């Protein structure tokens, strides 16, 4: 099967460099031109660069000219993206893709144009000056004023991800663990909440289990009504 | 957008 | 250079429905328009090219039409596997994409249940106070959240996060977190989050007084 697998992503300081790799399988790599494309949640999809099947021609999107270089090693079935002088706005998931004729295969003539398909799974590039940091865990205490809500605020960690469970996984119903947000400090924060019977505040303990593997941080936070 | 593959 | 605009940004539909998504180009792209489908955490998948040609292996319920600057993608009878985000792409001059249309699961309007959480005493030692407002199990996802501190509207110091649509009841939950300095928190008394949502006949305000 046609498969592209990107690698090399990670955290890189602004102004530093990073080389992405894309390994191809299931087809003759050297018969196809290749693309890099990137995606962010807010700005969406953006084409980055294209290279001919034999490396004999290539070109780039304006925002990366003079800083990114696309290349290939056909002996290794590998596509590269060398990224120099990285900027915060280069943070994105980077995909490689195979050039595709955007017209019927049987048509031969001037009315043809090319695009790309068979994208890989992607590799995340995070340009940041932040260092690895474990989270602080704070209680979202159930109100003294049916159904009650409580939770844990998991604040100021880097990089993603953190995992949150409740009562060592025994409590799963009604749990909402929110997607992390990037704060102005450059660190991530999220909350995990659960709705419980207001009667269960008297009959049950609620502990949020937080694991941040990049910092080898494990925290159990008991969440109770404030006194 | 020109053909960047070996074959048309 | 060629800008692509999709409408709507989010579309709600039911299994079996006919769905149409619009894509508009800033100038003529001939028929060099492609469509992609993307699932969360996955790569976009090639669906249609030349505005109307279905890629091999794509189910026949997908169709595309259009010319010049106006294009449409249509799903004749929506199936559970079709809830996803769809992107158009012009490939007439370089390659540019629309911002995507998310197809979500339709259900009845559901009002949010609102909860407010004061900062913990432990957090205040960090120098920052986080106030969290929770909107639980509501539909549709669009909602208005307003923060007031001693009746002063707060702007720029809050961040929102929203869950994906729940698998069981197709609702959303949303958090809004207000960030204050310890000193600012201790100088004010009334903290209030006001939620406006069409499931509520009037806005719901949840509030607390610091130290009470």
């Amino acid at each position: 099967q046609v498969q592209l697998v990107e690698s090399g992503g990670g955290v890189v300081q602004p102004g530093r460099s990073l080389r992405l790799s894309c390994e191809a399988s299931g087809f003759t790599f050297s018969n196809f031109g290749m693309h890099w494309v990137r995606q962010t949640p807010v700005k969406g999809l953006e084409w980055v660069a294209i290279i001919w099947f034999d490396g004999s021609y290539k070109y780039y999107t304006d925002s990366v000219k003079g800083r990114f270089t696309i290349s290939r090693d056909n002996s290794k079935n590998t596509l590269y993206l060398q990224m120099n002088s990285l900027r915060a706005e280069d943070t994105a998931v980077y995909y490689c893709a195979r050039a595709r004729k955007g017209q019927r295969s049987d048509y031969y003539g001037s009315e043809t144009s090319y695009t790309f398909d068979n994208w890989g799974q992607g590799t995340l590039v995070t340009v940041s000056s932040a260092s690895t940091k474990g989270p602080s865990v704070f209680p979202l205490a159930p109100s003294s004023k049916g159904t009650a809500a409580l939770g844990c605020l998991v604040k100021d960690y880097f990089p993603e991800p953190v995992t949150v469970s409740w009562n060592s996984g025994a409590l799963t119903s009604g749990v909402h663990t929110f997607p992390a947000v990037l704060q102005s400090s450059g660190l991530y924060s999220l909350s995990s909440v659960v709705t419980v019977p207001s009667s269960s505040l008297g009959t049950q303990t609620y502990i949020c289990n937080v694991n941040h593997k990049p910092s080898n941080t494990k925290v159990d936070k008991k969440v109770e009504p404030k006194s | 957008n020109a053909n960047p593959n070996v074959d048309p | 250079d060629i800008q692509m605009t999709q409408s709507p940004s989010t579309l709600s539909a039911s299994v079996g429905d006919r769905v149409t998504i619009t894509c508009r180009a800033s100038q003529s792209i001939n028929g060099w328009l492609a469509w992609y489908q993307q699932k969360p955490g996955k790569a976009p998948k090639f669906l249609i090219y030349k505005a109307s040609i279905l890629e091999s292996g794509i189910p026949s319920r997908f169709s595309g039409s259009g010319s010049g600057t106006e294009f449409t993608l249509t799903i004749s009878s929506l199936q559970p596997d079709d809830f996803a985000t769809y992107y158009c792409q012009q490939y007439s001059s370089y390659w540019t994409f629309g911002q995507g249309t998310k197809v979500e699961i339709k259900r009845t309007v559901a009002a949010p249940s609102v909860f407010i959480f004061p900062p913990s005493d432990e957090q205040l030692k960090s120098g920052t106070a986080s106030v969290v407002c929770l909107l639980n199990n509501f539909y549709p996802r669009e909602a208005k959240v307003q923060w007031k501190v001693d009746n002063a509207l707060q702007s720029g110091n809050s961040q929102e996060s929203v869950t994906e649509q729940d698998s069981k009841d197709s609702t959303y939950s949303l958090s809004s977190t207000l960030t204050l300095s310890k000193a600012d928190y201790e100088k004010h008394k009334v903290y209030a989050c006001e939620v406006t949502h069409q499931g509520l006949s009037s806005p719901v305000t949840k509030s607390f007084n610091r130290g009470e």
